RNA sequence: GGGGACUCGUGAGAGACUGCCGGGGUCAACUCGGAGGAAGGUGGGGAUGACGUCAAGUCAUCAUGCCCCUUAUGUCCAGGGCUUCACACAUGCUACAAUGGCCGGUACAAAGGGCUGCGAUGCCGCGAGGUUAAGCGAAUCCUUAAAAGCCGGUCUCAGUUCGGAUCGGGGUCUGCAACUCGACCCCGUGAAGUCGGAGUCGCUAGUAAUCGCAGAUCAGCAACGCUGCGGUGAAUACGUUCC
């Protein structure tokens, strides 16, 4: 009964299959470098499993979808944290203190009629 | 066997569901293989109109029109079951199609 | 190294340099280079006499360039003018001819603001 | 609108490209939705009255 | 009609009012409202009193106005330099 | 605002250089949401600084910042029929923010070709105490000094 | 084929209430800080406009009291106009470039539309497009290639390989019809413009800034308007002296 969790960031959904192994990222047939070439993203993923422990160990492969690259990175981070909680509950206080288990509700605010954007307004121009 | 298909569509919740699972699910006593109602994603048609009859563009109002879809069940084409299927009549607010 | 004009700006690649011909743009230049055989990534400085003679004949073989093209354009404009058409009338009046808007724009057909 | 124009629109005109839609209720020529055949005004009053099945105010 | 699959466009009433005269003579002014008709290489030498919205203007098809419209030689608006 | 101070946001260390200083630098360079491009520019500038001086790039950056950070600003006020400048102390985080803004703003208008080398040159000149960024700090200090009378 | 694991779709529920703890406070309202929680004090956003004001707007949505026309101020039609242009204002889009332009390769969305319709595939065309035609009243078919992004190459600071107005030629499509007065495509043409006076505008976070996509109206005209959707994603707030 494998450890399967999910994480969502903006509109992206990532399904993880946390699994014992050597330590390796498979992202629909791609490595971590192949999928997220950005170093900031490469830190954002696997920030949680190194925030306390541990550290480069048992590997993961996960399905990606929706959103953009940064949203998928954040969703993968959340999924990894949730999977670690499931597989070993002892370090729950550590990850919760680090703030890696919060879903981070931040959606695109909807456009509003009479405005150019969510908040942007046309030039007022008294007179 | 895997022939008859249902296409319930309606403008409102609380009608299509009951119209399915207490009217079309009267074939379970008749002895028909049913997978139950299967909810299909809801539709949204939107409209945005100017409130005023004249010259006030920045004040508007939105309207939806939803459509709910479910019960794509695969009941067996048994001639005695199809009897009940065609002699049963349902609310007009729910639209039913046979494939 | 002249074709009709100088066409040897200092240290320009050939595809861009050819566009200095009045009558050749990027697409014309690309097909000229492709047809002759000279590669686009080559400076006009390093052009040989035989390369120049190859690309010389092929422009009046097919295309139309400085002088006669400039004559034909003004010939068309003048023909429109004295045929008495609407476009020719607007050419005489110095107004936009392709049905543009003259209430608040057309600052190229008309000069700068005249400030009545 | 004028009744002459309403009748003219309802009729079958020469050069079928000339056919245009008017509001089915008030005869407005502008802002007529194809799915209802009503102008935006008549649409608004009918929707508030509840005489248009499936239509309702929209919030999200 | 402005696409090389249907040829030019002339109104039938204009065509049958010029082709049953040019066969014998250069007919005098043909009072017409069909500004939208293109001039074919058969209107040569003729003259048309083309409507401009208020009156009819005589136009003489000479040789070069063979691709344009009858309306292009009947200006509709009048502007004469505000001051 | 009126209802007291607002919560400020936290930043994370830069992966390649474990500092928040370069994170603030990339956030100062960032335009139009092109954060990857800003990171590329900052990384290239730091690498050029390292290849030209030998010294550790973040140490060079800290030296430049220490050179350009101000201590007294000159906030303006109006009293009677005249308005005049009032010298006030600068808190540390505002000083760092202002120094980074000065560095990037003055490097954007240097007479060179690419932003990477413009910013690298500006950082090196600031660390040596030569650049217009240092000139700005000196001018600010002179104006704060020439108005000590109005230190109410 | 199959499976009920994961997501998702759509139904019913739980959950957030200062509920718990510490301090403050008449022991009260309430406030400051913690714990646990996906979320903590109105979680974010929307819908929702009291009594009234401006004799505010609308007799051209509609309705309507009085007044007025009735071989015309009614009604039909064809052309024209609503698109004018010494100027002025207002709202926008595109730019003035190297945090860029061009070329080549390549990754990641949401929300919607479709039978008088969407046209996958194939063939022709540089292209707009033409022809045949599978499937699809649609979570199954088309729309569907998102673009910024990433990698590589080139340009090397020039009114330029920036900018794309104007004009010349040749075309496609819709439509009875494209002159006045349609959009789009190709070749050529290559203007002003090198960051904008006095002044003035929006925005406190998934916001501003920037990048694409969709819909309504619609034969065609919307990739500069409007209404929405997602992608990337900041800087600041000392404080209430001044406006
Ligand atoms: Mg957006
Ligand atoms: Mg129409
Ligand atoms: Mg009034
Ligand atoms: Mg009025
Ligand atoms: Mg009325
Ligand atoms: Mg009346
Ligand atoms: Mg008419
Ligand atoms: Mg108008
Ligand atoms: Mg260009
Ligand atoms: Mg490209
Ligand atoms: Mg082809
Ligand atoms: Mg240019
Ligand atoms: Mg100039
Ligand atoms: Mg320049
Ligand atoms: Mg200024
Ligand atoms: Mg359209
Ligand atoms: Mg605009
Ligand atoms: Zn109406």
């Amino acid at each position: 009964r494998p450890i399967q969790t999910v994480g969502r960031r903006k509109e992206a959904v990532v399904r993880v299959r946390l699994v014992p192994g050597t330590g390796k990222f498979d992202l629909n047939g791609r490595s971590l470098e192949d999928y997220f070439p950005n170093k900031v993203h490469q830190q954002l993923i696997k920030a949680p499993l190194v925030t306390v422990d541990r550290v480069e160990s048992f590997d993961i492969f996960a399905h990606l979808g929706g959103g953009g690259p940064s949203g998928q990175a954040g969703a993968l981070r959340l999924g990894i944290a949730r999977a670690l909680i499931l597989v070993s509950p002892e370090d729950r206080p550590a990850l919760k203190k680090a703030g890696f288990l919060t879903r981070d509700p931040r959606a695109t605010e909807r456009k509003k009629y009479g405005l150019k954007k969510a908040r942007k307004a046309p030039q007022y121009s008294k007179r | 066997g895997q022939k008859i298909r249902i296409r319930l569509k309606a403008y409102d919740h609380e009608a299509i569901d009951a119209s399915a699972r207490k009217i079309v699910e009267t074939v379970v006593r008749t002895g028909a293989s049913v997978v139950g109602p299967v909810p299909l994603p809801t539709e949204k048609n939107v409209y945005c109109v100017i409130r005023s009859p004249h010259k006030y563009k920045d004040s508007r109002e939105h309207f939806e029109m939803r459509t709910h879809k479910r019960l794509i069940d695969i009941i067996d084409p048994t001639p005695k079951t199809v009897d009940a299927l065609m002699r049963i009549d349902l609310p007009a607010s729910v639209d039913v199609n046979i494939q | 190294a002249r074709l009709v004009g100088v066409d040897l700006p200092r240290d320009k690649r050939m595809e861009v340099a050819l566009t200095y011909i009045f009558g050749i743009g990027r697409t014309r230049s690309n097909e000229i280079l492709a047809a002759t055989g000279i590669d686009r990534d080559l400076r006009t400085r390093d052009l040989t006499e035989e390369q120049l003679i190859h690309l010389r004949d092929y422009i009046e073989a097919n295309l139309k360039v400085e002088g006669d093209l400039r004559r034909e354009v003004q010939a068309d404009i003048r023909r429109k003018i004295e045929i008495g058409c609407y476009q020719g009338l607007r050419h005489r009046r110095g107004m936009p001819v392709r049905g543009q808007r003259t209430k608040t724009n057309a600052r190229t057909r008309k000069g700068p603001k005249r400030t009545i | 609108a004028k009744k002459a124009l309403v009748n003219k629109a309802a009729g079958k005109p020469r050069f079928a490209v000339r056919a245009y839609t008017r509001c089915s209720k008030c005869g407005r020529p502008r802002a007529v939705y194809r799915k209802f055949g009503l102008c935006r005004i008549c649409l608004r009053e009918m929707a508030h009255a509840g005489e248009l099945p499936g239509v309702q105010k929209s919030s999200w | 009609p402005r696409s090389l699959k249907k040829g030019p466009f002339v109104d039938e009433h204009l065509l049958k009012k010029v082709d049953v005269q040019n066969e014998k003579n250069t007919k005098q002014v043909i009072k017409t409202w069909s500004r939208r008709s293109t001039i074919i290489p058969d209107f040569i030498g003729h003259t048309f009193a083309v409507h401009d919205g208020r009156k009819h203007v005589p136009v003489f098809v000479t040789e070069s106005m063979v691709g344009h419209k009858l309306g292009e030689f009947a200006p509709t608006r009048t502007f004469k330099g505000h001051i | 605002p009126r209802k007291g101070p607002a919560p400020k946001r936290p930043l994370v260390n830069d992966p390649v250089y474990g500092s928040q200083l370069v994170t603030q630098l990339v956030n100062k360079v960032l335009l139009k949401g092109k954060k990857s491009l800003a990171e590329r520019i900052v990384y290239g500038a730091l690498e050029q600084a390292r290849d030209k001086t030998g010294t550790d790039p973040v140490i060079t950056l800290k030296r430049a910042l220490d050179n350009v950070k101000p201590a007294l600003e000159v906030r303006s006020r109006r009293v009677g029929g005249a308005t005049y400048q009032v010298p006030v102390e600068v808190r540390p985080d505002r000083s760092t923010t202002l120094a980074l803004r000065w560095l990037v703003g003055y490097s954007r208008q240097r007479r060179e070709k690419t932003m990477i080398e413009r910013l690298a040159n500006e950082i090196l000149d600031a660390s040596n105490g030569l650049g217009a960024s240092v000139k700005r700090r000196e001018d600010t200090h002179k104006m704060a000094e020439a108005n000590r009378a109005f230190a109410h």
